[PDB]
């Protein structure tokens, strides 16, 4: 069955041509007589051969491009995953119960972009740009592809600017440079949300009072969530105002695995619209191993080989490509940057499982919450020990990074006089005093949900932890004692903390005198 | 025109097959796609059999149409080498990504040969000095040997082989080249920024004085690129070792990512996949990589590898493949690195083919085996001292817990590349006094010093002057009352005097976003090609 002797087989070796005319004469009569049996041939459209599990099979299609956003005739869109000889595999974009075998499928002609501008400011899409809010269509936009690549080396510099996040314990111990990438991992129902929430309500109380190339575009992409979640999150972003300057960005966990696994790709590129232009975007993929489980049903129902736990192989490619884009560029080109905050789920704590070790291997740094800190109130549950962020310190705020210097120290004392005290039987009276200070300490880094903190007024209230002013509070009116002096020192010294963005000798005095006269309500 | 240009039969992901009428050329040949947007380079990887390749794709294919013309190159990829290609920054195919103009390239490489053969292996043992305490008391390098470094994401590999090229690549004579295959890219800029202002890198007229080459194959790439730029970096670093004949330092930041490269492009070449989810070939490909990083008798290559383990697994077959190839595997840990211990090198893990009497000296041996001994003796009590407490051991069982803890603590060590987000400066300690420092505290000489005067600490005097500065203050903890700088009028302007100070910001409101913006017209319905691809709306029905 050779191929040399098949293709001598195509001239001519009959020379008696008694059945070629015979049937040349007789096949379009019988083809007019079966004519609306057929369907109309098709070469350049597509047809759907077979469409099952979310996966549609598509002969035609004859100039696609390899990752392109096809149309089947339902409306409902698709993506040229892996042309082949005789056919196209498609990802279909929403529910597959819509489309049947005999569909025709229109090419768009483009490969898989979402509308990206300044009027996607304020709106809730879904995975695929399309609006879900109610309130129209996207004006004032324009589509762009959600598979760019990342910048390179030379387009690329350091990060220098500090991104508060209004988390005390974040921007005093785990502190966000402005292009970075932070993971924020923990168990279930340990705030990996909230701390996301709460840098975005921040940069919405800071874009009041930035001059214009300083804001924050903040980006929300929620991935496998339910959509009362997602609903709730809006409207507390409606009704502190956050939504002006935030995108949501949202497939949720009844939307197909195409757009759950899409949506971050989508949501990345709408903030590498802020990120291309100048302006700083900030981006919050929660729970991206969600999009790592999309994505291995995805890989499943292609039949590619599983690896490890089941996943495809190419899931770190699939959150580094995506992790990547989160740069901080340089002055020529525009020196705009986008902070990315995946979030990643573990399973009891077990940080040493397969999509979290790929995304701690990616991101700058972590931002670790242990349900053991959480379940006794310590509120953001941040493991100090294990949360680091490397890139973000030296691009800190100086104020700040005077005090929390010795807050990083007097905190690593009082996790080992803990450690060393697995017991209450011998008391030292030496250890006893940093394990006050450090019961002290941790008292004043918890705050409480949807109040982000100003990096001044968090500063204040360290240097008046980690020196003295707090020592006659016991451990339990540390909170109150906190806001008491938030609220009765001077606000000119937060000011002067502000705009001098250090403390000053001419500052840390008045610092000293105004601490001195506020009275604290543990006596 | 037509034989010698073949089209796109197929396009599956990192995977293209071309169809070639005619003359189909060699695997491990480079094939140019025509017509795509970036320089698409394909390598071709298999005959499939009915006159068509399949290809590797050195970019993404996003955007391959199955009528594409494809043209061979009659020749692998192919990577500008020589003194020309220092202070560069070169990606997989050879291209220049550091925007200073074109490459000058005494020669054009490829990046495929075979591995040197028997006949030209060199077999001579000699030290390599690095400064880090537990490296070079546990498990020494070796001058020309292939060293891997194997971590767990997160425990610190890259800070251990950036401090590798800080302590080893000045005090090195030859050449270097970095291979970054799947990292950050934000580390190879750090990596890029900081050779400039060390030196190592100069810009410009002076390129030629430049003593490292990086290339970079990170982790935004496509696996195909990823998957080959460790052999653009061997091919950069072998021709220094073989026609330039001087020693190079080889330092690859995840030899691990070319092995899951492999993997991912390999499900797709149709291969039936192998242990946890690896390619059949696994062990093949990485021993046809890794025997060529090897020193010659022309020229030497000290090869520092970091292997990434997957998810804290070193019996995962990447690293347990890896194991075999490397003189001097240095083994961190998760958990010396959850005790603060910094470098988290596992001292019951990290071995070498230097520690060996007859190599290093009976001394340098003989302190090693005993701090070895001492921390499996420790290690063997951990599990009834963490039930039973230490009030249940005997008394030379709790100087051994006592010595261990000591010797634990003091193979910690500050990195000068880890005084920017720790603050201690950091320690370069001598082999002769890491080895004395070591055999005084096994003979005893230490048992009055605490436990935590060991700790990040530079050499045994500078324990104890951490014992001396950790004694004085015992006492000193208050007394500061006032004579303060915190006055009112001596340094002092009053705080609404401060105020006055402040300088205005021009907040405009407007938040700028539509200033250069063109914005497309969006349609009401699916705009779509048609049979002869006019842009039509999408027809009504389903
Ligand atoms: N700083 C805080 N202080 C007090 N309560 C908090 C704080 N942060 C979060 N919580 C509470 O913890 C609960 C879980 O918060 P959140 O939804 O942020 O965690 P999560 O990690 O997203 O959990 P899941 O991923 O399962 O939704 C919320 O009901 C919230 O009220
Ligand atoms: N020698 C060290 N000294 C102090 N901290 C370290 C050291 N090595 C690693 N770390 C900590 O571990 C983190 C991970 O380091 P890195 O080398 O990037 O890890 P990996 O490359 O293994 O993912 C760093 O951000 C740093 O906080
Ligand atoms: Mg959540
Ligand atoms: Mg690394």
């Amino acid at each position: 069955a050779d191929a040399k002797a098949l293709d001598e087989l195509r001239k001519p070796k009959f020379s008696s041509k008694y059945l070629i005319q015979h049937v040349s004469q007789k096949l379009i009569p019988a083809v007019k007589e079966w004519e609306k049996s057929y369907q109309p041939p098709v070469i350049h459209l597509g047809r759907v051969l077979s469409v099952g599990d979310g996966i549609a099979r598509v002969y035609g299609l004859k100039s696609v491009q390899a990752g392109e956003l096809v149309c089947f005739d339902s409306g409902v869109k698709g993506m040229a995953l892996n042309l082949q000889a005789d056919h196209v595999g498609v990802v279909v974009f929403g529910n597959d119960s819509v489309i049947h075998q005999g569909d025709l499928v229109y090419r768009t002609g483009q490969i898989v972009n979402v509308p990206i501008g300044p009027g996607t400011l304020g709106r809730v899409t879904d995975g695929l740009g399309q609006p879900i809010d109610g309130k129209g269509p996207l004006t004032n936009v324009r589509s762009s592809l959600v598979e760019v690549k990342a910048p390179g080396i030379i387009a690329r510099q350091s990060v220098r600017e500090p991104l508060f996040t209004g988390v005390k314990a974040v921007d005093a111990l785990v502190p966000i440079g402005r292009g970075q990438r932070e993971l924020i991992i923990g168990d279930r129902q340990t705030g990996k949300t909230a701390v996301a929430i709460d840098a975005i309500i921040h940069q919405k109380n800071c874009n009041e009072q930035v001059p214009k190339a300083q804001r924050v575009y903040c980006v929300y992409v929620a991935v496998g969530q339910k959509r009362s979640t997602v609903a709730q999150l809006v409207k507390l972003f409606t009704q502190t105002g956050a939504m002006r300057y935030t995108i949501m960005v949202s497939a949720t966990a009844s939307d197909a695995a195409p757009l759950q696994f899409l949506a971050p790709y989508s949501g990345c590129a709408m903030a590498e619209y802020f990120r291309d232009t100048g302006k700083h975007g900030l981006i919050i993929y929660d729970d991206l191993s969600k999009q790592s489980v999309a994505y291995r049903q995805m890989s499943l129902l292609l039949r590619r080989p599983p690896g490890r736990e089941a996943f495809p192989g190419d899931v770190f490619y699939l959150h580094s490509r995506l992790l990547e884009r989160a740069a901080k560029l340089s002055k020529e080109l525009g020196g705009g940057s986008l902070t990315a905050f995946p979030v990643i789920e573990t399973q009891a704590g077990d940080v040493s499982a397969y999509i979290a070790t790929n995304v701690i291997s990616i991101t700058d740094g972590q931002i670790f919450l242990e349900t053991e800190l959480f379940y006794k109130g310590i509120r953001p549950a941040l493991n100090v020990g294990l949360s680091v962020s490397r890139v973000g310190s030296a691009a800190q705020f100086p104020g700040m990074k005077q005090v929390a210097g010795t807050l990083k120290l007097e905190l690593a004392q009082y996790r080992e006089v803990a450690a060393f005290a697995q017991f209450g039987s011998d008391l030292d009276a030496a250890t006893q005093y940093v394990l006050e200070r450090g019961a002290r300490l941790t008292e004043m880094l918890k705050q409480k949900q949807f109040a982000p903190i100003p990096i001044e007024r968090q500063t204040v209230a360290v240097y008046a932890a980690t020196k003295g002013f707090l020592d006659k509070v016991r451990v339990q009116d540390i909170v109150a004692a906190e806001e008491a002096v938030i609220s009765q020192v001077n606000p000119a010294v937060f000011k002067i903390l502000k705009a001098n963005g250090k403390i000053t000798p001419a500052l840390d005095a008045h610092l000293k005198a105004e601490l001195r006269k506020v009275k604290l309500p543990g006596a | 025109p037509a034989i010698d240009a073949g089209y796109v039969s197929q396009v599956i992901g990192p995977v293209v097959d071309v169809r070639f009428d005619g003359e189909l050329p060699s695997i491990l040949s480079s094939l140019e796609v025509e017509g795509h947007s970036v320089r698409l380079v394909l390598e071709v990887a298999q005959h499939m059999g009915d006159n068509t390749v399949r290809c590797i794709a050195m970019d993404s294919t996003d955007g391959l149409v199955r009528g594409q013309k494809v043209v061979d190159t009659g020749s692998p990829i192919k990577v500008p080498v020589g003194r020309g290609t220092l202070g560069r920054i070169m990606n997989v195919i050879g291209e220049p990504v550091d925007e200073q103009g074109p490459i000058d390239a005494a020669d054009i490489w490829s990046i495929h040969r075979e591995a040197p053969e028997f006949t030209e292996q060199s077999t001579e043992q000699e030290i390599l000095v690095t400064g880090i305490k537990v490296v070079d008391l546990l498990a020494p390098y070796q001058r020309g040997g292939k060293i891997g470094l194997f971590g767990g994401a997160g425990v610190g590999k890259t800070v251990l082989i950036m401090e590798l090229i800080n302590n080893v690549a000045k005090a090195h004579g030859g050449f270097s080249v970095f291979a970054g295959v799947g990292e950050r890219t934000r580390e190879g800029n750090d990596l890029y920024r900081e050779m400039i202002e060390s030196g190592v890198i100069k810009l410009g007229a002076e390129r030629g004085n430049s003593k490292c080459t990086l290339v970079y194959g990170q982790m935004n790439e496509p696996p195909g690129a990823r998957a080959r730029v460790a052999l653009t970096g061997l091919t950069v670093a072998e021709y220094f070792r073989d026609i330039e004949g001087q020693d190079v330092l080889l330092f690859v930041d995840n030899i691990f990512r070319f092995t899951q490269a492999n993997s991912e492009v390999s499900a797709l070449l149709g291969r039936i996949p192998s242990a946890v989810g690896y390619q059949p070939t696994l062990a093949t490909d990485l021993g046809g990589l890794q025997e060529r990083i090897t020193t010659t008798t022309k020229g030497s290559i000290t090869s520092v590898q970091a292997v990434y383990v997957p998810a804290d697994d070193l019996t995962d077959p990447a690293p347990a493949t890896t194991f075999a190839h490397l003189d001097a595997t240095t083994v961190l840990s998760r958990s010396i690195a959850e005790l603060g211990i910094y470098p988290a090198v596992d001292p019951l893990d990290s071995t070498s083919r230097m520690l060996n009497p007859n190599v290093i000296g009976a001394e340098h041996y003989n302190v090693a085996r005993g701090v070895q001994k001492v921390l499996q003796d420790y290690k063997n009590l951990q599990d009834i001292i963490a039930i039973l407490g230490m009030d249940e051991l005997s008394e030379e069982d709790k100087l051994t817990v006592a010595r261990a803890r000591k010797i634990q603590r003091f193979l910690s060590q500050p990195f000068q590349v880890a005084e920017v987000f720790t603050g201690t400066p950091g320690k370069y300690v001598d082999l002769a006094d890491t080895i004395s420092g070591f055999q005084g505290v096994l003979t005893g000489k230490y048992d009055d010093l605490p436990e935590m005067a060991f700790y990040m600490v530079g050499d045994i005097k500078e324990v104890k002057e951490k014992a001396d500065k950790m004694a004085k203050d015992i006492a000193s903890r208050k007394e500061a009352d006032n004579k303060k700088v915190s006055e009112e009028l001596k340094d002092i302007p009053s705080l609404d005097k401060l105020v006055s100070e402040i300088k205005e910001v021009v907040i405009e409101e407007d938040d700028g976003l539509e200033e250069d913006f063109k914005a497309e017209a969006l349609s009401s319905e699916t705009v779509v090609l048609n049979e002869e691809g006019k842009s039509v709306p999408l027809p009504k029905k389903n």
